[PDB]
């Protein structure tokens, strides 16, 4: 009965990530569309849709536990891939961070909607897109967490 | 279409 | 007087993992 | 880093008492923090540098139950409110912080990592206050620097009306002092 904060999810076409934060299982619009999420009682509809911010959220499913939004404001971040690799990332602006070690783009495929955590492992943002020179991912775009809290209100 | 769950990830690395 | 006893543990050294099936 | 924690209960109330009295404990040990109980109360004990430390106001002068029966404290310092046994076979020690950072993270008996800002030698403030009851039984747990190194052990809560807003703690330095 171990519970995960991060779910690995799939449409017919893509395969990507979702993250539970504050009781809600968020992911990316460009992956999810307005699809329902499956449950064994049948489909469950999106609780939040925000086409602007590439942000969708359902009610967190069974076998899941939520993260808490980062409150320490640290700039040292860690991306979690869909292979459960951890990537150190240094916060630039609000939604930009740069990999302390840049790497092949294939190393982050299937990982949008993955989280970015502070030193405390609390949630800083969801990962949206890769800044990159040919071949090589160098920084990341991510939905910041305050966007979630104010989609919730 | 329906979004489906294929795996989970525990951040603490807690075992069975 | 009675001995102090370990009844549980907290593990920090664990790193993110795919929950096995 | 990132610091993430989980918790495992290894013993029941009944088995805890029997083991307290016999002092003989054959359960296998893992991890850096141990959840520990006397007959009266329960708290945390942190392994740093091969020694298993915890608050004196929890352990008093007790032995720890081990595979070979009760084990005497190596170190006792009533004034630091600090106590030590040789780390149990199979535990892992933390290393003292040396970056000297002021952004701390406190580990909770519920395996939570809550951020603390250092405000002096042995005092730091919570970024978001908590009910004092949330922290009961976390005495003896570690505060970490962003690197995951030990900065101090949690001693007491600073509060009013049952809401804690800052934590008081034994700094790692005091450990070294207590060894000498
Ligand atoms: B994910 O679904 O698995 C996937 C993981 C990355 O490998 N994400 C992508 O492929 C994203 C999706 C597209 O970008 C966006 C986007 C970006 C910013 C704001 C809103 C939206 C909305 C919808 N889609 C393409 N993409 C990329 O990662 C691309 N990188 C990119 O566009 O970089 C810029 C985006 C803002 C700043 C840099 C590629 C495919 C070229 C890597
Ligand atoms: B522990 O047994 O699980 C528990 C975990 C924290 O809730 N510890 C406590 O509740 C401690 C124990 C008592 O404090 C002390 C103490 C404190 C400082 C130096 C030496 C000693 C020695 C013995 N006991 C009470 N306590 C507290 O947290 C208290 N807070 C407090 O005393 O705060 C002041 C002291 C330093 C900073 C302000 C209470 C419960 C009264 C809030
Ligand atoms: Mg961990
Ligand atoms: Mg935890
Ligand atoms: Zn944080
Ligand atoms: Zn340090």
């Amino acid at each position: 009965q171990v519970e995960g904060e991060v779910q690995i999810v799939s449409t017919a076409t893509q395969t990507f990530l979702a993250t539970c934060i504050n009781g809600v299982c968020w992911t990316v619009y460009h992956g999810a569309g307005t699809r329902t999420i499956a449950s064994p009682k049948g489909p469950v509809i999106q609780m939040y849709t925000n086409v602007d911010q590439d942000l969708v959220g359902w009610p967190a499913p069974q076998g899941s536990r939520s993260l808490t939004p980062c409150t320490c404001g640290s700039s040292d971040l860690y991306l979690v891939t869909r292979h459960a690799d951890v990537i150190p990332v240094r916060r630039r602006g609000d939604s930009r961070g740069s990999l302390l070690s840049p790497r092949p783009i294939s190393y982050l495929k299937g990982s949008s909607g993955g989280p970015l955590l502070c030193p405390a492992g609390h949630a800083v943002g969801l990962f949206r897109a890769a800044v990159c020179t040919r071949g090589v991912a160098k920084a990341v775009d991510f939905i910041p967490v305050e966007n979630l809290e104010t989609t919730m209100r | 279409g329906s979004v489906v769950i294929v795996g989970r990830i525990v951040l603490s690395g807690k075992p069975a």
